[PDB]
């Protein structure tokens, strides 16, 4: 369900061209839409949904490269 | 004691406001030779253009300053109310009360760095030759950043270097000027060194931008100890934007992709009190090479 | 208007009228324009260069309010915090407006060059004997948006101060009424002279502008740009009597208010003037004008 | 005269012109006899000499 949440999200605050329907848990977000203040929106998103902060440690690039890496960093959390 | 306080005495005079100080013919007599300094350097096929000290309202919204530095932006409001009205604020202040809750928008800011009005300027030009497009900038600006500190000013001079074209052009354009900068630091005989960095963003999100921002190293600074060596004070930045400005005012490079832009910032106001501060305030005991450097 | 067809030489647009980038050429004339007025400073002249904003307490207490509270630009920011801030921007994304939380910090942009100067005189108590002189310039904003270029809203001034006795003050106006005019003169410039008022506010701002015309505290250098009949001040001298020796308690040597006055040079206003005069092609300039000015 | 003694006491801020009356304390007082009377200044006899003393204020109203 975390899964389909994130999702729903990267939709709320995503700004790609092809719908979240057409995109892999592993496949990589910058790769293919995700720009710098869309990602920003969608941390923010994120902790929307959710009701969560980040440790600065994670906030950056990496965190939000996949859904798959999104899920398990807000897991690992 | 900050190191630098003394400095006052000979460089500035009180207005009344922290960060705000009138300039004494030896400060301006020497923030005068590093600018000319600075244009020594320029390179060959560079258009300067001088922008005033406020810049469009809107122009500064749809750059994205908003969006980060939004507690640093200086407004221009005034009076736009009818006679009665105006009169009647003047009136409240004779009473005691405040003037300024008639006051309204204008279409004007203060401009926070100098390069921001050069994007629409070049993007009205069409699209870019191949090479792009390089400007020398200067403006007065100003962040809402009250200080007490000489390095930390809340209306300050900037000078910059632009360039915008492929993300060729603007890589090989920072590296040039990150070389040619630090050789002309050394020449006034500072004391720097240059490390990566990241702008001031505002709030949460902005914690992010900056994590990002130095990990893709888009920002270099040249840091000089003024107030101590532990804390230095960046006097240059060399910034890379890619296609963030580009993107934005629909700039087109040669090949037909958003441009990507780039700037070389002096911080006139700090490099003038670095020199003061590493010299001191008589500049016929300034070092003959340095003199010699800036011509005096 | 016939200065319009100068803009593609001197300036371009920044999307608000009155508030120009300047271009090289037009840059390379005001400084040495600048440079010729250095060249005339008399003897015993301090020079101070003011930031484009000042204290709002200093210009409240000139009494700027009471005289141009129209034309004043006041600074604002938001101050609040991070929830009022983001509130702020959040509405500004969701096309709302972000506006309404501005509230006024402690700088207005400076409406003239001078104000600066009186404080900074006072704190050094008594006047000498034959009073103090001053150099300044800002960068000034006046809120008057129009389209011609000898009207904008971002201007520099230049201005030489003299604070001292009456007798001091209107031996320096009658000296820079000649050399202002030995200026123009030089520069290969057509003005006249003429007694003038400043553009007083509001009903008590007419008996205001009336009084200063009749007293001839003000005189302008007027050169016809747009036409001959609607001249342009270039440069002016205002005699202020003793309002700011008064309202900031500067003392002449006699222990009495001092007196104060001012020439003062519109540096766009007369770069305008001389592109239009000369044209923007410098080497065709007068050999005259040219040498004048060091070209 | 009895509508005067008391606007140039509140306006004035005297301690005219050789008394305290001052130019921006005159426009004051200008604005004062446009409120204690019904009527406002031609931009003719909107001056310094129009409220040089008392009995010169006087006499404008009039006319
Ligand atoms: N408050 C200030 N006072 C004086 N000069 C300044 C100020 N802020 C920036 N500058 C100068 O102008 C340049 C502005 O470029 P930039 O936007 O990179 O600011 P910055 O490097 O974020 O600064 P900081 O952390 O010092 O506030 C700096 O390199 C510096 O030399
Ligand atoms: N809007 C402006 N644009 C450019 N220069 C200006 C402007 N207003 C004033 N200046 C210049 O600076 C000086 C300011 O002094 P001053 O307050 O006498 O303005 P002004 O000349 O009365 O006004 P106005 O022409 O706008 O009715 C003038 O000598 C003029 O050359
Ligand atoms: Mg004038
Ligand atoms: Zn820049
Ligand atoms: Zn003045």
């Amino acid at each position: 369900h975390m899964n389909a949440t994130i999702r729903e999200i990267l939709a709320k605050f995503g700004q790609l061209p092809t719908p979240v329907d057409t995109i892999a848990d592993e496949a990589d977000l910058y790769a293919a839409g995700l720009s710098s203040f869309a990602s920003v929106q969608l941390m923010l998103g994120i902790e929307e949904a959710f009701d969560i902060e980040f440790p600065d440690n994670l906030l950056n690039r990496k965190s939000f490269a996949s859904i798959k890496a999104i899920e398990d960093t807000v897991k690992l959390i | 004691a900050d190191p630098l306080d003394h400095l006052a005495d000979k460089l500035f005079h009180s207005m009344g406001s922290d960060g705000v100080y009138a300039r004494t013919a030896l400060y301006e007599s020497i923030v005068e030779r590093l600018a000319a300094l600075i244009t020594s350097h320029r390179e060959a096929g560079t258009e300067a253009l001088r922008f005033p000290p406020v810049m469009s309202r809107a122009q500064l919204e749809k750059s994205g300053y908003l969006k980060s530095f939004p507690n640093l932006l200086g407004c221009v409001c005034g009076l736009h109310g009818t006679e009665r009205e105006i009169n009647a604020a003047v009136s409240r202040f004779d009473a005691g009360g405040d003037w300024t809750t008639s006051l309204s928008p204008a279409d004007l800011v203060l401009s926070p760095a100098a390069c921001y009005p050069v994007y629409p300027i070049a993007a009205s030009r069409g699209p870019l030759p191949k090479g792009g497009l390089r400007f020398d900038v200067a403006a007065d600006c100003f962040r809402r950043e009250p200080s007490k500190h000489l390095d930390r000013l809340q209306s300050f001079r900037m000078r910059e270097y632009v360039c915008i074209g492929t993300p060729d052009d603007v890589s090989d354009f920072r590296e040039r000027w990150m070389v040619r900068a630090q050789a002309i630091a050394r020449d006034l005989g500072l004391t720097f060194r240059v490390d990566y960095a990241s702008d001031p963003f505002f709030g949460r999100a902005g914690k992010m931008l900056a994590n990002n921002q130095r990990d893709q190293q888009l920002k270099f600074e040249l840091l000089i100890p003024l107030r101590s060596e532990e804390q230095p004070t960046a006097c240059m930045s060399f910034n890379y934007h890619r296609e963030h400005f580009g993107t934005t005012w629909g700039i087109q490079d040669a090949n037909g992709e958003p441009a990507h832009t780039g700037c070389v910032a002096f911080g006139m106001d700090r490099l003038a009190v670095a020199m003061f501060h590493t010299h001191g305030t008589d500049l016929s005991a300034w070092p003959a090479k340095v003199r010699d450097i800036l011509g005096l």
